[PDB]
């Protein structure tokens, strides 16, 4: 009943980021994971998928770009981002799917020359 | 004050643009459609569909693990039996495609035999239930499918009622038949019963002795969701009310059954759970009549053309919050039937359960729905591929997850704005 990203912050578009989301147990396991993220002026969008046996799928926006990991042992998240645009630039969320109606704080990304 | 709103809550000042712009409200009930198609539509990919598929197979699968060790016996009327055997086929005996209930003199009941009238019921559940899982589930739309099921059962032994005229309603006990018509659903069943003896003497009869064989051919079964769950939920509640004696064997090397001896439903845990699935998924199910009642293809705007006004222009809101609702209420449904039986969840015998038998299968995979002389003590229903497609469709319905929980909050604001 707890979610904490965090490895958002300002970076050069062709930069990289990887971001990290701690989640408790009881989201965690048995459970499809995945990512979203919130853009000035948007409602949120999903972005990735994972599940438990590790099968990613991606948002066409992102595909080809992002890669999206997690570690059992630690109910960890990951998603490793590449060759960001400005047009990535937002808050990243990650929940299980369905969405467990609490949301994290969520973390910022900025792409900016 | 609105405007000290609408800067700590960003996503809110944005759910009110949409609200009020008939674009962004028909691109929302246009994507309601599509979802819609997809959870109700769809096979594979939806998982609305993979979820009722767990909790029929999680039944079937129960059955198959267990049966073989299950004992039944006596006469027709519930009572004890002196000298009758009665062997029920397509039914996953040891070592064997039938299971025979040929227990004597105890009275059928708790802690002992199945009677022969429940394992009727339960066979009768399993038959249909394997059947339609062998010719494939139709999407949750689809209403109006039927399958036709056969199956035979036998009557050996002295004063062995369970094949006569009262048990059958058969006339002629030897080349006899009679044809019945209930109604499952507003939909019409046939039934057509038949009988024939075979002597002991007779040619081409492996038993020594001399028996009596009833066929039971019924047409028009409902093969739809809703029918197909009430046969698991038959199934599993006939065993756990006729709560009947089991001992296992325990292989060799193996994984190992505990307990070994007792009652069938002092698998507690394990049935809760398959009951529990089957009531969210006929729940889950129950929401298709609401999506459908709530059609979101019309689009919406002004009248006289002048500008839309979310406080007047909004009855349409009602409906479109209560599909959207019955939408996400679905995918959670389905998603909690899955996390009922996951094993990642599970913990101590009711895991061991699961893992070692439950999601398993013996036999040499082989279609659904097929019994061999090695599907006894394994679950043989795809259990844990179900699981797997089941996460495996949540996980690519991101994109409509969120477009419905949109929809509803588009919804939902106007829905407030009108009063
Ligand atoms: C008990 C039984 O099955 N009797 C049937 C009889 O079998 C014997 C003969 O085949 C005989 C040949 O000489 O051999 C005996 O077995 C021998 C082996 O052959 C031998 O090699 C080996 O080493 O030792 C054994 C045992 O010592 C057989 O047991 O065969 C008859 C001919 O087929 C048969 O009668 C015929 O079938 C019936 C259904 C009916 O249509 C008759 O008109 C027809 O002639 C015997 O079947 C029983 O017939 C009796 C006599 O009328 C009854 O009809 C009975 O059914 C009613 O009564 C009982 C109460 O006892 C129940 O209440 C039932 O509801 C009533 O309907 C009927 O037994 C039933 O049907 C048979 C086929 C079987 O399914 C039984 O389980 C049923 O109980």
């Amino acid at each position: 009943v707890q979610l904490q990203e965090s490895g958002g912050g300002l970076v050069q578009p062709g930069g990289s980021l990887r971001l990290s989301c701690a989640a408790s147990g009881s989201i965690f396991s048995g459970n499809v994971m995945g990512w979203y993220r919130q853009a000035p002026g948007k409602l949120r969008e999903w972005v990735a998928a994972i599940t438990p046996q590790g099968v990613p799928n991606y948002a066409d926006s992102v595909k080809g770009r992002f890669t999206i990991s997690r570690d059992n042992a630690k109910n960890m998240l990951y998603l490793q981002m590449s060759s960001l645009k400005p047009e990535d630039t937002a808050l990243y969320y990650c929940n299980r799917l369905p969405n467990y109606r609490s949301w994290g704080q969520g973390t910022q990304v900025t792409v900016s020359s | 004050n609105l405007s000290k709103l609408l800067t700590r809550y960003s996503t809110l000042n944005t759910l009110i643009k949409l609200s009020a712009d008939p674009s962004a409200i028909n691109a929302a009930r246009e994507n309601l459609g599509a979802s819609a198609k997809n959870l109700i539509g769809d096979t594979k990919n939806s998982p609305a569909y993979q979820a009722v598929l767990l909790a029929i197979n999680a039944a079937v699968g129960f059955w198959n693990v267990l049966g073989y060790a299950t004992q039944c016996g006596g006469n027709a009327n519930g009572q004890e039996s002196t000298s009758s055997t009665t062997i029920f086929n397509n039914e996953p005996g040891y070592r064997s495609t039938s299971i025979t209930c040929s227990l004597n003199r105890y009275k059928p009941g708790y802690y002992g035999p199945m009677s022969i009238e429940n394992f009727k019921k339960l066979n009768e559940a399993y038959q249909i239930l394997q059947t339609a899982l062998n010719k494939g589930l139709p999407a949750l739309k689809e209403n109006n499918g039927t399958v036709s099921v056969t199956y035979t059962y036998t009557c050996s032994g002295e004063g062995n009622d369970n094949c006569s005229k009262k048990a059958t309603g058969v006339s002629d006990q030897n080349g006899g038949t009679k044809t019945k018509t209930q109604t499952i659903d507003g939909k019409t069943v046939t039934t057509t019963i038949s009988s024939k003896v075979v002597d002991s003497q007779a040619k081409g009869n492996t038993t020594r002795v001399s028996y009596t064989e009833i066929t039971n051919k019924l047409d028009g079964v409902p093969d739809s969701a809703q029918a197909l769950l009430a046969q698991a939920s038959t199934l599993i509640n006939t065993i756990n009310t006729a709560c009947p004696y089991f001992s296992v064997t325990n292989k060799s090397g193996g994984p190992q059954m505990e307990p070994t001896r007792g009652k069938l439903c002092g698998f507690t845990e394990e049935i809760s759970a398959i009951q529990k699935m089957i009531t969210d998924a006929q729940e889950l199910v129950n929401q298709t009549s609401v999506i459908n009642e709530h059609e979101q293809s019309t689009p919406v705007g002004g009248n006289n053309g002048k500008p839309f006004n979310p406080f007047t222009d909004a009855s349409f809101a009602q409906g479109m919050l209560a599909n959207a609702s019955a939408q996400a209420k679905m995918l959670n449904l389905a998603h909690q039937v899955g996390q009922t039986i996951n094993p990642d969840n599970l913990t101590g015998t009711f895991k061991n359960f699961v893992t070692g038998f439950l999601a398993t299968c013996n036999n040499k995979g082989s279609p659904p729905g097929t019994v061999t002389t090695q599907t006894f003590a394994s679950g043989c229903a795809y259990v844990e591929q179900t699981i797997t497609n089941l996460n495996n469709s949540i996980a690519h319905f991101g994109t409509q997850e969120q477009q419905i929980q949109q929809a509803e909050n588009i919804a939902d604001t106007l829905v407030n704005f009108g009063s």
